[PDB]
């Protein structure tokens, strides 16, 4: 049985750690919602 | 139960202690997750029950209480925000870049950035605090990183 418990308020911070790379990536999208990757 | 807007967790005390299966957010009066977190399981908040409402398996989506009401896009071009919320942490912003999920039926921007499964359902938010996607439905790629696409529902 499953419970929510709130975790905060939805804002953008400003000035937040900003970290992550941007790639670009052909994917397929099958019937089950699985991402994979082409090739 | 609890009907504020905001970002929640999605507990279960059914495995070893409370463990954190993900996250979701709260909007005019509904419940958004992604489907491989609750797998269309009714939920509790506090004495009160949140019955599923619609769902899809291939978007991996579902929303409680009503209809999907999030409907903001990534505009393309700008940086956008992780509300991440892992397990047993607290609610912390970070900043990103996104780079694009190119498929046969279009581009869809995507988030890479590698958190705990449990950490499903975090909001993806523009500059003015706009949910356009959820965070953990993607791809492990070559180097065995996690690249999550930003997953959006459709506004009826
Ligand atoms: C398997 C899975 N689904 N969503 C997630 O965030 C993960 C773990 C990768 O950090």
């Amino acid at each position: 049985d499953m419970y929510i418990e709130r975790a905060g308020d939805i804002t953008w911070e400003k000035d937040a750690e900003v970290t992550g790379n941007s790639p670009r990536l052909d994917v397929a999208l099958d019937e089950s919602g699985d991402f994979s990757l082409v090739e | 139960g609890e009907t504020t807007d905001g970002v929640y967790r999605v507990m279960t005390r059914r495995l070893l202690g409370s463990t954190q299966v993900g996250v979701g957010v709260m909007q005019e009066g509904v419940f958004h997750t992604m489907w491989h977190v609750t797998k269309g399981a009714a939920l509790r908040s506090g004495e009160g029950r949140l019955d599923p409402y619609w769902g899809d398996v291939k978007q991996d989506l579902v929303s409680y209480c009503g209809p999907w009401k999030l409907d903001a896009a990534w505009d393309g071009l700008s940086e956008v925000q992780l509300l991440a919320v892992p397990p047993g942490e607290r609610a912390k912003n970070i900043q990103t870049l996104p780079g694009i999920f190119k498929t046969k039926d279009g581009d869809i921007g995507a988030v890479a950035l590698d958190y705990p499964a449990g950490t499903s359902g975090s909001p993806i938010l523009d500059k003015c605090g706009r949910v356009i996607g959820l965070y953990g439905n993607g791809v492990v790629i070559k180097n065995g990183s996690y690249v999550s696409a930003i997953t959006q529902g459709k506004r009826e």
